[PDB]
């Protein structure tokens, strides 16, 4: 079974910072391009960040709205992907999901349960 | 980014009735490999969106044949035949032909009496 679980969400002041973690199993992590998508109470579901596999230099790509403030990273040894958020805005409030691109379904086919980030 | 728009926001239906959701993309979802990556997710309260229909018309694992997806290019439809209480939730169309992947605003299926 493909399994993903996010943690780290919570209430935070504007301008503050918060790191999310995502633990995974049930697929080859080192092959997977990994992503964060958020469900905003203002914008709905919206892709946030992607980090590629080692063979593509673990290259990172961000939504314009979070570029320069958010940092997506991965640990292939732990099969975990992270999202470090800085200088948070009210706009960043929402449910944050980790997901990725899978061999049999090369799009966001499986998602974690989501972790709620609330900017006060 | 490719803008996905779907109507209605809320879709009241009677049990046993047919429901149809419209989804439009701001540009063609035909990929260069000739396939069309329009998908539908269903979300229940407090849970993550679950893949329901993928690539226009393919039912994901465990999805009843009462769900049938249709359409082409920029214009798509999800038809839910003989609606049951299990079908309740918010349906999202989504495209993964173009990077970044994007999502419609959602349609809440609900039972009206």
């Amino acid at each position: 079974e493909v399994k993903l679980e996010e943690s780290g969400g919570g209430l935070v002041q504007p301008g503050g910072s918060m790191k999310l973690s995502c633990a995974t199993s049930g697929f080859t992590f080192s092959d997977a391009w990994m992503d964060w998508v958020r469900q905003s109470p203002e914008k709905g579901l919206e892709w946030v960040a992607e980090i590629r596999n080692k063979a593509n230099n673990h290259a990172t790509y961000y939504a314009e709205s979070v570029k320069g403030r958010f940092t997506i990273s991965r640990d292939d040894s732990k099969r975990r992907v992270y999202l470090q958020m800085n200088t948070l805005r009210a706009e960043d409030t929402g449910i944050y999901y980790c997901t990725g691109i899978y061999y049999h379904y090369p799009w966001f086919a499986y998602w974690g349960q989501g972790t709620l980030v609330t900017v006060s | 980014d490719v803008v996905m728009t779907q109507t209605p926001l809320s879709l009241p239906v009677s049990l046993g009735n047919q429901a149809s959701i419209s989804c439009r993309s701001s540009q063609s979802l035909v990929h260069s490999n000739g396939n069309t990556y329009l998908h539908w997710y269903l979300q229940k309260p407090g849970q993550s969106p679950k893949l329901l229909i993928y690539k226009v018309s393919n039912r994901f694992s465990g999805v009843p044949d009462r769900f049938s997806g249709s359409g082409s290019g920029t214009d798509f439809t999800l038809k839910i035949s003989r609606v049951e209480a299990e079908d309740l939730g918010v349906y999202f169309c989504s495209q993964s032909t173009h990077v970044p992947f994007t999502f419609g605003s959602g349609t809440k299926l609900e039972i009206k009496r």
